[PDB]
């Protein structure tokens, strides 16, 4: 799901592994053609901040 | 197995309840053979309102919405529900008829 | 213990007005319509029952028209079950009255008696007041033929036509159009029932369901006789005034 | 006839002198364009193009750049360019940016909005004072509070108090407050802005604020000033939704407008009318009691009033020789004069349904008796009896 | 809920008595008062209308400045508007409406 | 509803064919007309009705009108119907709102609904002005005066309120009427009948007997209504009624 | 926002209240003599909580005692400001805190942080959330230093229950003051300062119109001097007397009591 | 105006589509009853009969109730204890009709936005006209519907918008050749207090 607001069915790239690509993984996609390139962190919000 | 708590739909935003279980519902009908555990229903139990705030009528909807799942135009097939209650008493006929 | 399930029942509200006799008014509104007309020979009482049915016994039922006293009967629109006890304490006041000055009970009197009890109850004792509606039809040497109406406060008003119970308004209005000062106790009879006929409770006004009463000094020597027509003899005005 | 003769005269020499040469001078212009103007008006279109996108001006940043925020979502950093300087413009101004590659390249709008439109007045108000008669004691807080100061401010300087600085006119509706506000501004001779606090609510972002600005900045050009605010208490606290919302607006929009009031320079030459149907109607933060200054506080006509209020109605209503003002007033208890204009109308209506020219004492009984209708009270004589 | 205006006279004097009790349990005297509804009207029309130096000389001013404070708020002919006027010594006299009617009309026509 | 039709020639003809006669004889004009009554009265139809001889465009709308936004947001459609109104001239709207607002935001002013038309309300006065007297009417309906939206609220605060009476004895048979040519006429003629057996408190219930009728007859297989097709097509209906009534008529007290 | 030092007394604050010796006891005594704290080993206190009605004069008595204290004045208030968007006031609140560290000798006001540096504001008016990244900041602040070198913060809440527990734990907060309604000789007091201020009668007795009012706020009491030159202004005289205020205060009353 | 097809890349008006098209979906299961009929009915013969006399007979023959002279069958309210399948008794009828059936439900009526919810009952009522005749039911209306009317929060003014469009919208205006909508309802006292009728 983009943050340019839509939903894009990729073909997995031989570049990241499977294991890290869960529900919510952060990923770098490429610009043009729409292509998982990279895995990025997860940030958090001020909810979360507090609580922990 | 779908392992779904019952006070954990519940949201502000009505038809929202309405909409979890409807969907639960789609994926179920799909992943054949499957049991549904909707546990802890008494939380979105009871009935009446209409006098009540519009969240009551929408856990009245979502309640309804399960009623309208199960038995309606919708079917169950080799979908299956176990609903657990830990009260009986906030349990109501409609669902224990 | 005593005071936590008290809620101060008869007190006053910002306005001045007091919760239990505002709400007694309400219940007052759902018991049937009772009109009473003051003509210059009489004074016609005319009720519809708040009940009916097939298996009703409404021919022996006298449940709105009771005498108080020989010349003193009341028409009830309210709670029957209250109005039974201030009827009795009224017959038990004519009575006395009777017993010290060996002379009938004049109409104010009476009436103010069952006023002061009503009052009584909301300003002590935390009891409910009677919520019913009197019309007493009266006779009295001194004024006349008296008509009153009292209220579940304690307060009582004088008229000339007057209409307590279910449809007040809608029994009043047409009474101020056709109600005249050379009405007899025989135009009076017509007038009541074709204003019943206006502010019926159901879909049909009869005569089974009609309780008619008259105080009439058509009885000789100026005498006043008290006569509570029976349902037949009703139906025998009900033809004559047209109404069936 | 010679009255007529001598207006003649003048007008037509005046009107007519004119057009011939306005008709003369639009060929004498074109003819020359050699030197300066040719050169001029060409760099212009060059610099430009075609089309031109509106924009707004957020601030200048201080090395001939500025910040711009388009009615597109995005935002921009833009040059400064053209004939148009950081000097010739001030923030808050809507400027013409070129559409391929934002740069300012003018202003022809010069902060010209549909909302600037709508506020925009500086001529005297349409009431004069008592057309809007009588509430007299009403005006008598509200002349004092926004006529005197600006009049003569010296009378408070050596009074040794802070002038006055706003009104809150609250209370009963159906005085005439909306009408109220324009008779006061008449008197004064003062410059009258009017705009209706509806239309500072706005679904897009940034922009509810934008609206609430441009007011104060017009209000200081024609100073002294009165500017009406129509309705304070529809910006309110309400809410669209909860579940998709629309009160976050309303907040910020709020805010803008409380800062403002002092915050315009502590003066009262900067005079506000806020009408509010209750103070409670309003989002309940406020500014301090002497901010705001008196809170005006309108209630009923009492029986000497309506028939002022009365008076005024029925002299424009035609044909009712066969009614009496006292008895009309007589029959009625208080009330305001809203239900009064009312009864003047329904008592038209009747009297043309009827088809008879005439208005008698007897049709009024029957407008009364529709207006009163629904006000019937039984626990009146409920308490009494 | 109900407050009286108590007058009269007392047994062998001419002397006028007005007083006023209030459910609060307090009274006091006055030389003239008003109670009900817009009693604060009637009141202010009474400081123009009443001096505390000088009552109105005889009983017919006194009936006809009872009349004249009625007809601001009951208005609505004599029907709705009583008198009852008390002089020294038990002599209680009641004014019909007929009476009342000739005070009005006076009243009214001077106006 | 003899006396409604007559009120409202005057209300809605009159201020649009001749703005200055209204004016001449009475005063004003009127700012609006508000229809409420009962259900079933056939407000909504009384609205069509009148709309058709007046020769405007009758515009209907339907509902909330927050509903637009596939183009964008309904939160100033309400206000710009002032505008937009202008343009179809000469044109009738019928901005329905049945009301079930309740009572809660009467108090304030609140709500966002209400606001936005309380904005096109304070255009609405505008309008006697903005090209000169009326000529576009502003029939609002709603169901009851208890229901209603703020700035609506006060008699004549938009400018009439007519209350729509149920319906009387000789009004019902009219109502019936019209329905017996639509459907056989009956034989003995015994409109009479159905009128006196009950009386109902909508234009709908009179109605819903033309229909009962006609499911017994054809089950007989009997074009023609008659009597015994009336008698238990009053029957049927009057059931509903009578169940709620023996309740009170019996066993109280 | 932003002051330095302004020249106000505690003679010019209407009354000494206890609220007062209680500022007094965290903002003068360890800047005066943080010898004193060190000798005993009680820590200096430098949190300060003021909260109480609007109008009181909170704001009065703040600066009242940076006069005396001798101590740069640093006013943020982040409710008035539109400073608050996204984390756009977590900057403010981030900037101005570590500049007022390195001044020497200071006092820091957060004002109003009932939301913008308070609790979320979701069940509110708004529907903002924009609050809580304001909040996240102003936290951690106040340890990134301590001690401060007697540089005292101060934090004003209308209601103290609209501000975070992260917030209220020790060492933000070491002092509780709740401002009471003025007395009623102690609005004489209040009423003395805007009177002298005014050109008015001279053997004006202020303890007759403090009689007249109940329980009001000094901001009040500031509209009502600014009512009655108004009514004087009007009789065409600019030398007002006790009448004006009787009727200045009658005014106030009835206009107020029944709604805000 | 109706929906339309464009073209992709030269945005224009090449094609046209049916209104039908861009409305709600049509029963999202198979629109027939699964082989429950009137032998499996077990219930109710004659009660049954009355709907079929409402929903199918007008549809199959309208020449018939044109000689009677009426109007053609009202809405039906199916209400009483459940168990009675009352849900049932309408897709069986449906099944033997052969007309379009509509399959919309009062929890699809829902939404988390704004007016969003009465539009979605729009496209039903407009959609039944196009694919005339239909059967149109929906399958609850018991919290769509409110006996007191409420506008505490903006959330509770949502539910109720439904419900005045609902009404106005059901109502006849050019009249219709549907069988009027059928609705059930567990129970009438979280219906309104007199718009039902
Ligand atoms: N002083 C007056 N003299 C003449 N007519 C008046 C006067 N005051 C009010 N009216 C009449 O009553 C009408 C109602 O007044 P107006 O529209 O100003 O109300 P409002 O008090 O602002 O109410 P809301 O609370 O709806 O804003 C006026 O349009 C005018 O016709
Ligand atoms: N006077 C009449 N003549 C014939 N049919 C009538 C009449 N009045 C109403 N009806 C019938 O009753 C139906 C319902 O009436 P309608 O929906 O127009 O009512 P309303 O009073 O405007 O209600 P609401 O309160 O829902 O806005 C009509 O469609 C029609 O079939
Ligand atoms: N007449 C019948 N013959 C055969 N089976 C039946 C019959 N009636 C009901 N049943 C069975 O019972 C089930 C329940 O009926 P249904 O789903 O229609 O309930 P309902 O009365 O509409 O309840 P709710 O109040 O939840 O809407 C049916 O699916 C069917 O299996
Ligand atoms: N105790 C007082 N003596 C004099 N004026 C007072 C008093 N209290 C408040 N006021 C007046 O009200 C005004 C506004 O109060 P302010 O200092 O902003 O306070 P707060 O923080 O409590 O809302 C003051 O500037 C002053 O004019
Ligand atoms: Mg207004
Ligand atoms: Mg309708
Ligand atoms: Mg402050
Ligand atoms: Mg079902």
């Amino acid at each position: 799901k983009t943050s340019s607001r839509q939903t894009v069915f990729l073909p997995m790239v031989g570049l990241v592994d499977p294991d890290k690509l869960k529900p919510n993984d952060l990923v770098g996609v490429n610009k043009d053609s729409y292509l998982i390139l990279d895995t990025l962190p997860s940030e958090f919000d001020s909810r979360v901040k507090a609580m922990e | 197995f779908i392992f779904s708590p019952a006070s954990g739909i519940v949201d502000k935003y009505i038809g929202e309840s309405a909409r979890i279980i409807r969907e639960m519902f789609a994926y179920a009908k799909e992943h054949e053979p499957c049991i549904i555990f909707m546990d802890e229903v008494d939380a979105i139990g009871g009935r009446r309102f209409s006098e009540g705030t519009s969240a009551d009528r929408e856990i009245q909807r979502t309640l309804m919405e399960l009623l309208t799942q199960m038995d309606g135009f919708d079917n169950l097939g080799q979908t299956k529900i176990i609903m657990a209650t830990n009260r009986p008493d906030t349990l109501d006929p409609a669902l224990l008829r | 213990g005593s005071r936590r399930y008290d809620s101060r029942t008869t007190i006053f509200s910002p306005e001045g007005r007091l919760y239990q006799v505002e709400y007694a008014l309400e219940s007052i509104s759902h018991a049937g319509t009772a009109i009473g007309i003051m003509a210059s020979d009489g004074i016609v009482l005319a009720a519809e029952r708040k009940v009916t049915s097939t298996l009703l016994e409404q021919d022996t039922s006298t449940e709105k028209l009771y005498k108080l006293n020989d010349k003193i009967a009341v028409a009830v629109a309210g709670l029957t079950a209250d109005a039974e006890i201030l009827i009795n304490t009224a017959r038990i006041h004519a009575q006395n009255y009777l017993k010290t000055y060996n002379e009938d009970i004049p109409v104010e009197i009476l009436v103010r008696r069952l006023s002061d009890i009503k009052q009584g109850y909301t300003q002590h004792g935390g009891l409910r007041p009677f919520g019913v509606s009197f019309i007493y039809a009266g006779y009295d040497d001194r004024y006349g033929y008296q008509l009153y109406t009292s209220n579940p406060s304690g307060n009582y008003t004088g008229w000339k036509a007057i209409s307590v119970g279910a449809n007040t308004s809608a029994a009043q209005t047409l009474l101020q159009m056709d109600y005249k000062d050379d009405m007899k106790v025989d135009d009076a009879i017509e007038l009541a029932l074709k204003t019943l006929s206006k502010t019926t409770d159901s879909s049909a006004l009869t005569y089974d369901r009609l309780e008619f009463a008259t105080i009439r000094k058509g009885a000789n020597d100026g005498e006043v006789y008290q006569k509570i027509f029976k349902p037949q003899e009703i139906k025998d005005i009900l033809v004559k005034t047209g109404i069936t | 006839t010679r009255c007529k003769l001598k207006l003649l005269r003048m007008e037509r020499i005046k009107d007519h002198l004119l057009l011939e040469e306005e008709f003369v001078s639009n060929s004498e212009i074109l003819k020359p364009f050699e030197k300066k103007q040719e050169e001029e008006k060409k760099q212009l279109e060059e610099i430009r193009g075609n089309p031109l996108s509106i924009g707004t001006l957020e601030e200048i940043i201080d090395d001939d750049h500025a910040i711009v925020t388009s009615p597109t979502m995005p935002d921009y950093y833009v040059s400064i360019l053209s004939f148009v300087d950081k000097e010739l413009l001030e923030p808050g101004c809507s400027v013409l940016l070129h559409h391929k590659t934002m740069s300012i390249v003018g202003v022809l709008q010069d902060d010209a909005d549909p909302m600037v439109s709508v506020m925009k007045m500086d001529k005297s108000p349409t009431e004069s004072y008592s057309d809007i008669g009588g509430l007299e004691s009403q005006i008598q807080e509200i002349k004092e509070s926004v006529e005197l100061p600006l009049t003569h401010p010296e009378l408070y300087e050596e009074m040794g108090i802070k002038p006055p600085k706003g009104v809150i006119l609250y209370g009963a509706p159906g005085t005439g407050k909306t009408l109220l506000a324009k008779a006061v501004a008449n008197q004064t001779s003062a410059t009258f802005l009017r705009i209706v606090g509806s239309e500072l609510i706005q679904k897009y972002l940034g922009d509810g604020p934008r609206l609430c600005r441009q007011i104060f900045k017009v209000a200081g050009e024609n100073a002294p000033s009165i500017v009406f605010i129509d309705e304070i208490d529809a910006i309110g606290t309400k809410r669209y939704d909860s579940n998709s919302g629309g009160e976050r607006e309303i907040q910020r929009t709020m805010l803008e407008l409380l800062n403002q009031l002092d915050g315009f320079d502590d003066r009262g030459d900067v005079k506000v009318i806020m009408a509010t149907n209750k103070i409670e109607t309003l989002d309940p933060a406020l500014i301090r009691p002497g901010r705001i200054d008196r809170k005006i506080l309108f209630e009923n006509p009492d029986l000497s009033t309506k028939k002022k209020i009365l008076g005024i109605h029925t002299s424009k209503m035609n044909l009712s020789e066969d009614v009496n003002l006292e008895t009309l007033v007589t029959t009625k208890d208080d009330l305001s004069g809203a239900d009064i204009q009312a009864m003047c109308t329904e008592a038209g209506l009747l009297a043309l349904r009827e088809r008879r020219m005439q208005v008698t004492a007897e049709d009024f009984k029957q407008a009364k008796e529709r207006v009163m209708k629904n006000k019937v009270e039984e626990n009146l004589e409920g308490l009494y009896l | 809920g109900v407050s009286t205006l108590i007058a009269g006279f007392d047994p062998r004097d001419d002397e006028p008595k007005l007083y006023q009790t209030e459910p609060s349990g307090i009274y006091s005297s006055w030389s003239a008062q008003t109670i009900g509804r817009n009693s604060k009207t009637v009141r202010e029309f009474l400081e123009k209308n009443y001096d505390r130096k000088e009552p109105p000389a005889t009983v017919e001013e006194c009936v006809k400045l009872t009349v004249r404070s009625l007809l601001e708020v009951v208005q609505t002919g004599a029907k709705n508007i009583e008198i009852t006027v008390v002089k020294p010594d038990s002599d209680i006299v009641a004014l019909s409406s007929e009476e009342i009617n000739q005070y009005v009309t006076q009243i009214e026509q001077e106006k | 509803l003899t006396k409604q039709i007559k009120e409202i020639k005057e209300v809605i003809e009159l201020p649009v064919k001749h703005p200055e006669l209204f004016e001449s004889l009475g005063i004003a004009q009127p700012k609006g007309v508000i229809l409420y009554g009962p259900p079933g009265t056939g407000k909504t139809l009384l609205a069509r009705a009148v709309a058709h001889h007046t020769d405007c465009k009758f515009i209907r709308v339907s509902g909330a009108e927050l509903v637009q936004k596939y183009i964008g947001e309904g939160s100033r459609m309400v206000r710009e119907l002032f505008v937009m109104a202008r343009e179809h001239a000469p044109s009738i709207i019928f901005m329905d709102e049945i009301d079930s607002i309740g009572s809660t935001r009467v108090e304030g002013s609140g709500g966002g609904d209400s606001e936005v038309q309380r904005t096109m309300l304070e255009l609405l006065n505008q309008l006697d002005g903005f090209e000169t007297s009326k000529n576009i009417k502003i029939i609002m309906a709603t169901n009851r005066l208890d229901i209603l939206d703020p700035a609506l609220l006060r008699p004549g605060r938009i400018d009439r309120k007519i209350e729509f009476p149920p319906p009387s004895v000789a009004a019902r048979a009219e109502i019936l009427r019209i329905h017996s040519r639509k459907m056989n006429l009956t034989r003995g003629i015994n409109l009479r009948k159905v009128a006196e057996k009950m009386n109902g408190c909508s234009g709908a219930d009179v109605k819903g007997v033309c229909t009962e009728a006609g499911m017994y007859a054809l089950r007989e297989r009997r074009i023609h209504v008659t009597q015994e097709d009336f008698e238990l097509a009053v029957g049927k209906v009057m059931n509903k009624n009578q169940e709620t009534a023996i309740s009170v008529a019996k066993l109280f007290k | 926002t932003v002051e330095e030092k302004p020249d106000v007394t505690y003679s010019d604050v209407g009354g000494c209240k206890d609220q007062i010796e209680k500022l007094r006891e965290v903002v003068e005594l360890p800047l005066l003599s943080p010898e004193r704290f060190a000798t005993l080993g009680i820590d200096p206190p430098k949190g300060i909580l003021l909260y109480g009605p609007p109008g009181t004069g909170k704001t009065l008595c703040a600066r009242a005692v940076a006069n005396r204290t001798d101590a740069t004045f640093i006013r943020v208030i982040g409710s008035e400001l539109v400073q608050k968007y996204v984390g756009e006031g977590a900057r403010m609140v981030r900037e101005l805190f570590e500049m007022a560290r390195t001044k020497k000798a200071c006092i820091i006001f957060f004002d109003e942080i009932d939301a913008v540096g308070g609790a979320r504001f979701d069940d509110g008016a708004g529907g903002d959330n924009e609050v809580q990244r304001t909040m996240l900041e102003l936290i951690t602040q106040l340890d990134g230093f301590d001690p401060r070198g007697n540089i005292k913060v101060m934090f004003a809440t209308n209601r103290p229950n609209t501000l975070d527990p992260a917030l209220l734990r020790p060492g933000r907060i070491d002092r509780k003051v709740e401002f009471s309604l003025p007395d009623l000789e102690g609005r004489a007091n209040i009423f003395r300062i805007h009177s002298k201020s005014m050109s008015v009668e001279r053997g004006i007795r202020w303890e007759l119109i403090s009689r007249l009012c109940p329980n009001s706020t000094g901001a009040e009491l500031r509209s009502v001097c600014t009512e009655a030159g108004m009514f004087a202004i009007r009789a065409r005289r600019k030398v007002a007397t006790e009448k004006d205020f009787l009727k200045a205060v009658d005014k106030v009353i009835s206009g107020y009591k029944k709604f805000s | 105006s109706m929906s339309v097809a464009l073209h992709r890349h030269s945005n224009a008006l090449v094609d046209i589509l049916p209104p039908d098209s861009d409305s709600s979906i049509s029963v999202m299961g198979e629109n027939e009853k699964p082989d429950v009929t009137y032998a499996d009915v077990g219930g109710l013969d004659m009660q049954k009969q009355e709907i079929r006399e409402a929903v199918e007979l007008p549809l199959v023959q309208a020449d018939l109730y044109e000689q009677i002279g009426i109007d053609p069958p009202r809405g039906v309210l199916l209400y009483g204890p459940p168990g009675t399948g009352k849900t049932m008794l309408v897709k069986a009828v449906a099944n033997s009709t052969k007309a379009a059936f509509i399959r919309v439900n009062g929890s699809e009526f829902v939404h988390k936005y704004l007016g969003e919810g009465p539009r979605m009952v729009r496209d039903v009522f407009r959609l039944a006209r196009e694919n005339a005749p239909s059967i149109i039911f929906i399958d609850e209306v018991d919290s769509i519907a409110t006996k007191r009317f409420d506008a505490q929060t903006g959330s509770d003014r949502e539910v109720q918008r439904i419900l005045i469009e609902l009404l106005t919208q059901m109502d006849g205006f050019d009249q219709s050749t549907n069988v009027k909508v059928i609705m059930a309802t567990n129970r009438a006292d979280t219906l309104d207090p007199a718009l039902l009728r």
